[PDB]
Parts: structure tokens; C-alpha cells; sequence
């Protein structure tokens, strides 16, 4: 019985800019329960149909999990284009695997702020599929030095999410995983 | 609308060391220019608000150069290098990216000071109130710190409650002191029963409780 | 330099028009937007709207249905008219000079402030009671005394001593609300008491809504 | 070739209100001599990064020009609200090119002050993108034909005194 429980029932999920990748092998897993589970809001994937997953013996399984806002969730799919997709997590067009997302707004919000899950904005020079690069530094066009923030001149690339308001269908703190075969 | 938040709501700081107040926004504050618009006001007790910082990085005319800000996007921070006796007040942060412009809850800065012994006084009623229909006796507390205290009125060695009110003043800007007073109301009919009245004062800096009393019948 | 100032009635009945005027002195005509702002008692501040010199203006969407504002160049005054008000609008009003016109919002100058109350009780006159010093009022070489004012409505009241010549040790505690419905407030002054017998104690009591000016005398014993 | 030197090195600059326009086309202009110069205090571009314009060809560009303050430069931007973004030359919310500015206190100085400069400060209504109004008349609620009579134009009281020094603004829009 392969242990997907801790992957799907962990405590502290990694930030989007530094998503944690887990290795799964030498185990037998059942996909009947995952598709039969209605507690997960979104379960749609291709490359292999979900109903036929009970008869496969592929080599390696990757468990990637991170946290994204309820908006731009569809940007996780490959061949897309967006603020987060093209910049912090890009999937190749030759991708095979599935994407799973569920709401977890029961233990993140309705408090004096969350301030846990950072991200970088529309900057840098785009992304390639599967890099996981963290080079936090201050840079901006305009023939500038590197001394500090100085907005009239430079910016600090990363800022925070906000899920304090109870409002927002696409603003609730959703959690997402992407299994790759 | 966009709502401002600050952290904390109250802050006690000893003179000499730097402090910091944070104001976090709910939406990105960066117009089509490279500028980010923000403000920081300071309301002393009993006065009108004044301007300290605008555009989050440029001071105003006449302001001492101890205040400064930084940050961009949705995070900003104000720091005071050395607090003084006149820095008692409530601080606000304003956003001005688009209509409407609303403030925050308001951080309260508290100044710290060595404990001093409170002074007490009692005010017997005069004949004008004795003939106007209601007699009032007032107990006075002056220049004490901290504000934490609690008083009782002992009328003929009997505890009284539910008919008295106390008044407190905001901390003075010249010596950082708190003052308190207590008021008691009573009608004419039941007033002509008791003889001795007193107010009770307990303070952290006082070794023992102090009781000051007076007897009715002496001018 | 510019010194703003308000003026107007203090008590207004429910569902009645409210009128004020923030006169501007010193710096005359110029290219500066002017605004208004208010504050609920013991809460945050609330900006209302801004008006230009010519007359163009933008309003807060919440209060865009029963509020108007104009300007008058000749008298250097601009007025705020608020109609069909409720009890929730009882607050203190400040008039600014910079204007938060969604561009920079530099509030360079602020006014003194005027408090307005919404109710259907009428204006009442106070009764000043002196706080005569006594033997128990002195513990050593220091004695304290003041004045008490009772049964006045509405707020506020200004108390001064010796026509402003006595500014050390003066204290005015915030007013309290009685169950009967009439406010109460007292003030006391502490002095290094060494010259009692000839010093004159006078508390300057004023009430603009009820034009009551009294200078009560306080004497020992 | 397009002679940028005519507008960037002219002798006199029109005031903000009656700003002289220009339209240049059918030539070759390089966007490096002005980009690499260090005399420009501010150089902000919208919709195009500055060093790739040479690889782009357009139908026609424009060269607006006027004179404004130093601390009043920032109103020239897509959609602010001030004294110039509402009553004088005002940018639209649509595409805009590269806006340039620099300090020009060298040739605008001396005791008298260049009172020839003027600006509009008594307009009665908002403007349209690239309005360029030309008129002069009083406004008041007096119903008086030919006059109380405040002139609708004031004079920039310049003098050698950090937000009031002369600046030169030239806008490239295409």
C-alpha cells in the first residue's frame, strides 16, 4: 500500500517559488479512491485517462505540491500563458501526469493576516519547464546600481499573498499537487 | 474599497531605542509611474493631525529627520530612530491610489518611565451642591505611572458600587504622567445618615494602601 | 501661512440640513484642491470628498446622494451642506487644504475642528459649582482646586484660568454621560500653594451654542 | 534622416498651454544618441523597451514640447489628476510612447524671472486627450457681458531658488 496519505494530508505545504518535490517508488498505489474522492474540488488530467490508471506499472512517480491562489489555477496546465505559469512553475508540452487541486481555506484565513506564502511578480526573463530557481536579488532597467529598494528606481521582486478577506471565489487559499508519471 | 491594517495596535517603547510600525495594504499600491503613494499622520492628544511622510520616502517641511519609510507593492514600514517626550499620539496610514482614500485603525505608541508615587486629594462638596439637590465628593489622583490602578469608596466602613464614575487623562507630553479622578453622586435624603467618607487608592509603586478620609461637620 | 477655521451650529435635529463653513485666511486664490474629513467619536477618520476652485468635484459613493459642496471666491469661504442626516453623522468635522485627489493626497494643512450632534433634545445651560479648597485638600505645602460644571448640553466646553495666565498644572478631564441624560465635567488646577489668601481664582467657562459666559469665583473655606 | 536636433536643441520652448506640436516621417532616426546621453534626468517608456525601438518601424511619430516645473513633472503620465492632467496637455489612457525630461535651470534664471511663461488655472470642465485649447475669457456667475474678472491665466513666477526649477519636457508618441 503506497503512502500517498502524508503527501495529501501534510501540514505545511511549500511556497510556490520553492515548491517541494517528493520521490515515490517501490510501492503499490490505488487510484480508485482518489477519483472516487469528492472532497477534492478539481481532478482533471490527460495523457492517460483516469479510469485506466488501475492497470499501469510506470517507472517513476513525482509528487509536486505547492500553494496557489484560487485564481490562475488553470494556468498550471502546460501550454498556457500567465503571470505564474510562465514565471514560477511551467509544465512542458510533452507532459504526462495529472493535476489535483482542493480548497483548504479552513485553516489559513479568518485571522489577522496570513503572510506565509510568498511569490515574485511580473519580472525577470521568463521560465523553462522544471527549473526551480531561487536567486532573490534586486534588479530593474534604467541604468541602476544595487543598493536597496528605492522605488523611484528599483523594486524588491517578491511580495506576499493576501487571503484575509472571506471574499473571493478565486481568492481563497487553494492547494494544488501535480503528479507526473 | 481597500482596507488598511497595522501591527501592533499598542506599543510601549523606552526612550533611546528605535521602534517600528508596520502598515500592510490589501491591493498593490503602484500607479503607472514609478511612485507608490502613502502617508503617515501623527495626532497628539488634544490637537489636529499633521503630515510626516508622503510618497513613503520624502519628508515634509519642518519635520525632524528621524522618521523614514521604505518598501513597495503592499508592504511598508516606518521607524523612529529615537523617541522623545512629545511623540505620544496615534499614527495612521493612508492610501491614495484611487477613490476612496481610507485610513487604518491607528497604532497607539506608549512611552515608558520610572515608577513614581501617586498623590491623592479629596474634594468635599460645598453648600451650593448641598442645596442644588445632589451632593458630590471627588477624589484626585495626579502624576502617577503606570495607569493601572483601582479605587473604592468606603462610606461608614461599607463598600459602595454602581453609583460612581472615574475619569482618566491621556498621557502628558511633557513628563509622561497619567492623572485619574473619581466622582460619586448621592441625593439629599440618604446623605444625612453617614459621617465619614473616604476614597481608597492602590498603586504598584506604593508599599501599602493609602486611605485619606474626612468627617462631615467641619468647614 | 494659512490658518483654516470652521464655524456653524452644533446641534441639529434629525432629517434636517446641516450647514458649515471653513473660512480660509492668508494664502488667497490658488491652484489647490480643498477637501473635507470627519471622525466618529473614538474611531478612525473618514474622508468625504474634495472640491476644486472652479467647482468641479468628485464624491464618495456612499455619500453621493444627499451631500453638496460649493465655493465662493469673494469671501474666501467654502461650505458643506448635508441633508436628511441621521444620528450616525454626529462627529467632528475637519477641513483640509491639500486634498486626497487620487494623485498624491498631501494633506498639508488641517483645521481646528467643529463638533456637530444629531438629536431632538434642546440646548441647555450649565450650572457652575466652585471646588473650594479645604484642609484635607492640602497634604503638606501643596493644595489643589478647580471648578465643576453641571447640566449642560451639547458638547463641548472650554475652561480657562486667570485669562490664560495660569497654564501650569491645569487639567480638564473628559466629560461623562449621566443616566438622567445630562453631561457632566469638572476641572482642577494644582499649584505650589504658598501664597493663598490674596491670589484670585477664576475659571473661564464658555458655551457657544447657549452663549453662556460665566467666571465663577473660588475661595478657600 | 530625421533631425531630432531641431526640437531637442531649439532656442525657445512654447509654454504649456499653447504647446507647439510636430509631425515627422519619411526619414531615418536612430534611438541611441538620445538614449545614451547622460543629460536626461528622467526617461520613461510605455509599451516598448527603450533598446528595441530600432528593430521596430512605425507609420508616424509625434514630438510634443512645453515647459513645466520640476516637482510637477509626474502629472505627465497615463491617467493621473492634477493641474496639468485635467486642464492642460493631458495624456490618454491608450498607448503612449517615451516621455522625457531634464533639468534646464542654466538658461532660465536671473532676478526678473521668466514671466513670459504661463499656464491655465481656471478651466471650467475636463479635457479630451490632446486638446490644445486656445482661448482667453473670464468665468463667473454674474451674467455680466464685458465686466469679478479674474484672468484665466497666471504666470509662472520663476527665479533661481528644489521642486520649482525650470524643466524641459518632450513627449514622443506614436
Amino acid at each position: 500500500l503506497c503512502p500517498f496519505g502524508e503527501v495529501f494530508n501534510a501540514t505545511r505545504f511549500a511556497s510556490v517559488y520553492a515548491w517541494n518535490r517528493k520521490r515515490i517508488s517501490n510501492c503499490v498505489a490505488d487510484y480508485s479512491v482518489l477519483y472516487n474522492s469528492a472532497s477534492f474540488s478539481t481532478f482533471k488530467c490527460y495523457g492517460v485517462s483516469p479510469t485506466k490508471l488501475n492497470d499501469l506499472c510506470f517507472t517513476n512517480v513525482y509528487a509536486d505540491s505547492f500553494v496557489i491562489r484560487g485564481d490562475e489555477v488553470r494556468q498550471i496546465a502546460p501550454g498556457q500563458t500567465g503571470k505564474i505559469a510562465d514565471y514560477n512553475y511551467k509544465l512542458p508540452d510533452d507532459f504526462t501526469g495529472c493535476v489535483i487541486a482542493w480548497n483548504s481555506n479552513n485553516l489559513d484565513s479568518k485571522v489577522g493576516g496570513n503572510y506565509n506564502y510568498l511569490y515574485r511578480l511580473f519580472r525577470k526573463s521568463n521560465l523553462k519547464p522544471f527549473e526551480r530557481d531561487i536567486s532573490t536579488e534586486i534588479y530593474q532597467a534604467g541604468s541602476t546600481p544595487c543598493n536597496g529598494v528605492e522605488g523611484f528606481n528599483c523594486y524588491f521582486p517578491l511580495q506576499s499573498y493576501g487571503f484575509q478577506p472571506t471574499n473571493g471565489v478565486g481568492y481563497q487559499p487553494y492547494r494544488v499537487v501535480v503528479l507526473s508519471f | 474599497d481597500i482596507v488598511m491594517t497595522q501591527s501592533p495596535l499598542s506599543l510601549p517603547v523606552t526612550p533611546g531605542e528605535p521602534a517600528s510600525i508596520s502598515c500592510r495594504s490589501s491591493q498593490s499600491l503602484l500607479q503607472n509611474n514609478g511612485y507608490n503613494y502613502l502617508a503617515w499622520y501623527l495626532q497628539k492628544p488634544g490637537q489636529s493631525p499633521q503630515l510626516l511622510i508622503y510618497l513613503s520616502s520624502t519628508r515634509a517641511s519642518g519635520v525632524p529627520d528621524r522618521f523614514s519609510g521604505s518598501g513597495s507593492g503592499t508592504d511598508f514600514t516606518l521607524k523612529i530612530s529615537r523617541v522623545e517626550a512629545e511623540d505620544v499620539g496615534v499614527y495612521y496610514c493612508m492610501q491614495s491610489l484611487q477613490i476612496p482614500g481610507t485610513f487604518g485603525q491607528g497604532t497607539r505608541l506608549e512611552i515608558k518611565r520610572t515608577v513614581a508615587a501617586p498623590s491623592v486629594f479629596i474634594f468635599p462638596p460645598s453648600d451650593e451642591q448641598l442645596k442644588s439637590g445632589t451632593a458630590s465628593v471627588v477624589c484626585l489622583l495626579n502624576n502617577f505611572y503606570p495607569r493601572e490602578a483601582k479605587v473604592q469608596w468606603k462610606v461608614d466602613n461599607a463598600l459602595q458600587s454602581g453609583n460612581s464614575q472615574e475619569s482618566v487623562t491621556e498621557q502628558d507630553s511633557k513628563d509622561s504622567t497619567y492623572s485619574l479622578s473619581s466622582t460619586l453622586t448621592l441625593s439629599k435624603a440618604d446623605y444625612e445618615k453617614h459621617k465619614v467618607y473616604a476614597c481608597e487608592v492602590t498603586h504598584q509603586g506604593l508599599s501599602s494602601p493609602v486611605t485619606k478620609s474626612f468627617n462631615r461637620g467641619e468647614c | 501661512q494659512v490658518q483654516l477655521q470652521e464655524s456653524g451650529p452644533g446641534l441639529v435635529k434629525p432629517s434636517e440640513t446641516l450647514s458649515l463653513t471653513c473660512t480660509v485666511s492668508g494664502g488667497f486664490i490658488g491652484p489647490h484642491y480643498w477637501s473635507w474629513v470627519r471622525q466618529p467619536p473614538g474611531k478612525g477618520l473618514e474622508w468625504i470628498g474634495y472640491i476644486y476652485i472652479s467647482g468641479s468635484t468628485n464624491y464618495n459613493p456612499s455619500l453621493k446622494s444627499r451631500l453638496t459642496i460649493s465655493v465662493d471666491m469673494s469671501k474666501s469661504q467654502f461650505s458643506l451642506t448635508l441633508s436628511s442626516a441621521t444620528a450616525a453623522d454626529t462627529a467632528v468635522y475637519y477641513c483640509a487644504r491639500g486634498g486626497g485627489y487620487l494623485e498624491t493626497g498631501p494633506f498639508e494643512y488641517w483645521g481646528q475642528g467643529t463638533l456637530v450632534t444629531v438629536s431632538s433634545a434642546s440646548t441647555k445651560g450649565p450650572s457652575v459649582f466652585p471646588l473650594a479648597p479645604s484642609s484635607k485638600s492640602t497634604s503638606g505645602g501643596t493644595a489643589a482646586l478647580g471648578c465643576l460644571v453641571k447640566d449642560y448640553f451639547p458638547e463641548p466646553v472650554t475652561v480657562s484660568w486667570n485669562s490664560g495666565a495660569l497654564t501650569s498644572g491645569v487639567h480638564t478631564f473628559p466629560a461623562v454621560l449621566q443616566s438622567s441624560g445630562l453631561y457632566s465635567l469638572s476641572s482642577v488646577v494644582t499649584v505650589p500653594s504658598s501664597s493663598l489668601g490674596t491670589q484670585t481664582y477664576i475659571c473661564n467657562v464658555n458655551h457657544k451654542p447657549s452663549n453662556t459666559k460665566v467666571d465663577k469665583r473660588v475661595e478657600p473655606k
